RNA sequence: AGGAAUUCCCAGUAAGUGCGGGUCAUAAGCUUGCGUUGAUUAAGUCCCUGCCCUUUACACACCGCCCGU
RNA sequence: CGGGAAACCAGAGUAUGGUUGUGAAACUUAAAGGAAUUGACGGAAGGGCACCACC
């Protein structure tokens, strides 16, 4: 019981890199997103 | 006739229980019908199925009924068909029970007054419904003086549980007359919040469409989670100048309890609120007013 | 306990307690007239 | 009688409980409890909740 | 008179000149 | 065995009798369930006391203008 | 064919808070003194109904 207690706290903790280091990666994405606002009508 | 009302609760509770899920899946089809409207980015929440919800929003049309509402279906014949309505009282009433039993015949319009015997309230029931009675009223009293009502909807609907406070009888003043007996105006104020309107409701479908020109108002003012009963009548003496005139009982009501089923019930329906006086907080709270 | 104690000893100790509950509305006149001044407004502008 | 109790030894008169009507009562349990009304056939019981 | 909120509305009656069925498959294009 | 006045009541109803519960409100000499026994009269008029409405779907048949300021 | 970073030169959504954007009373309930081809009333008759009326 106690195991799988130990284990669950390292996954909150894991998730928290995962977003941060996603962050710096998803604004070029969301730059890219903005080339296709222009363009949506033209195709 | 007892298959077919079991199979219409199964009905009524099946599309209570999914009522949440379709104004969820409602909610996220209008943000994305913004989104097209405005060129705009699809949110990320709506940027995978976008193309299913874009299909429904042509398939969705004036002609279909819309989401579904728990209270729509319990007031199905609101507008369109007069309520009847039914008053009875605890067994072996007192003599000024009766008398405020009475009375509460000649408020409710097209209301009809029966003898409590030894009828049991399972069997009250299943009269009522047979005979197509929309609201069942019960009335308890304690030494003399009425202190608690009843309140049910027939058709599987709402059952709302009231304590009365200060009642005053048209049979306690002398020399008052004879009442209008006309379809009444309807006064609410004081209730606004979610559960506020949810009262309201309840008190309002009592009650018959009126008309325009109509002289019999009836009021329900909510005050700190009491509300009033007032009963009058208006003539215009002149443009601008209104006089009033009290006429019938005049009582408070204070509501502790709605169930989902009706009175006969009580072992299975579920509460949808109640009143917690034991709460750490419950002192200093209120709950019909925002 | 109440063995201690005198008889009607706390009638004037002036102690300090809480209450479970809000009490009951008192009606009066005033609550009456204002009460009358909603509805009046509500005829005037047939606000039904 | 289920929720309800009546209890003896708080107060010795029906004028004491007047006082503390309303008032938030409590068990070794730590159950809450509220005083309700004055009883009569002994001398300062009364009905709680 | 705004160009943007104009230049939607002459884009949607011109694709309903195309047809019904040219009037769907343009606008999954869009989405 | 409870005057003058006055209130209520149409079928398992009026009335009698017992047995339970105290149910997050109310209720203690009180509140609410459940069973037992079970009647007389009445099923129609607007006379009194009042209330709600009206007096501008052309089968057959019937019927043929409310009034005043 | 040579190099391409272990290269070369010297972004949106909600929610919660802020900021801003010469007298009409001391006097008057006579529509501050109306509108009306559109307004305000009265009588009579008919159809119903009530353990707020009768029997
Ligand atoms: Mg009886
Ligand atoms: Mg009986
Ligand atoms: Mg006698
Ligand atoms: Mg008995």
């Amino acid at each position: 019981k106690e195991h799988f207690r130990a284990k669950q706290k390292e996954e909150e903790e894991k998730l928290k890199r995962q977003k941060d280091l996603r962050k710096k990666l998803f604004r070029i994405q969301g730059q890219k997103e903005r080339r296709n606002q222009k363009s949506s009508l033209k195709g | 006739m007892l298959r077919r009302e079991a199979r219409l609760r199964r009905e009524y509770l099946y599309r209570k229980a999914r009522e949440e899920a379709q104004r969820s899946a409602q909610e996220r089809k209008e943000r994305l019908r913004r989104a097209l409207e405005e060129n705009r980015l699809i949110p990320t929440e709506l940027r995978r199925e976008a193309l299913a919800l874009q299909g429904s929003l042509e398939f969705d049309d004036a002609g279909g009924e819309g989401v579904t509402s728990h209270v729509d279906d319990e007031y199905r014949w609101a507008g369109v068909e007069d309520p009847k309505v039914m008053i009875t009282t605890s067994r072996d009433p007192s003599s000024r029970l009766k008398m405020f039993a009475k009375e509460l015949k000649l408020v409710f319009p097209g209301a009809q007054r029966m003898n409590r015997g030894r009828h049991e309230v399972g069997a009250l029931v299943r009269a009522c419904k047979a005979n197509g009675v929309t609201d069942l009223l019960v009335v308890h009293e304690h030494r003399g003086t009425p202190v608690g009502l009843i309140v049910s909807h027939l058709p599987f609907g709402p059952t709302a549980y009231f304590t009365l406070c200060n009642v005053v009888m048209r049979h306690d003043i002398p020399d008052l007359g004879t009442m209008s007996e006309a379809k009444p105006h309807l006064i609410t104020h004081g209730f606004s919040s979610r559960l506020g309107k949810r009262v309201s409701d309840i008190l309002r479908y009592l009650f018959p469409v009126p008309k325009d020109d109509s002289h019999r108002v009836i009021t329900f003012a909510n005050q700190d989670d009491y509300i009033s009963f007032r009963h009058h009548v208006y003539k215009k003496t002149d443009h601008r100048n209104v006089e009033l005139t009290e006429v019938g009982p005049r009582f408070e009501l204070k509501l502790y309890m709605i169930r989902l089923g009706t009175l006969e019930q009580e072992a299975t329906a579920d509460v949808e609120w109640r009143w917690h006086p034991y709460t750490n907080t419950a002192r200093k709270r209120v709950f019909l007013s925002t | 306990t109440a063995q201690k104690r005198p008889e009607n000893s706390l009638l004037e100790e002036t102690l300090h307690f809480d209450h479970a509950v809000r009490m009951a509305p008192v009606i009066t006149e005033e609550t009456t007239l204002q009460l009358e001044d909603i509805i009046k407004q509500r005829i005037r502008d047939q606000a039904w | 009688f289920k929720n309800t109790s009546f209890i003896k030894g708080m107060f010795n008169s029906a004028l004491e409980v007047a006082k503390f009507e309303g008032a938030v009562i409590r068990t070794v349990s730590g159950i809450r409890g509220q005083i309700k009304k004055a009883l009569r056939a002994p001398e300062g019981a009364f009905r709680a909740s | 008179f705004n160009l943007e909120k104009a230049r939607l509305e002459v884009h949607r009656f011109g694709i309903t000149g195309y047809g019904k069925g040219k009037e769907r498959i343009l606008e999954q294009e869009r989405a």
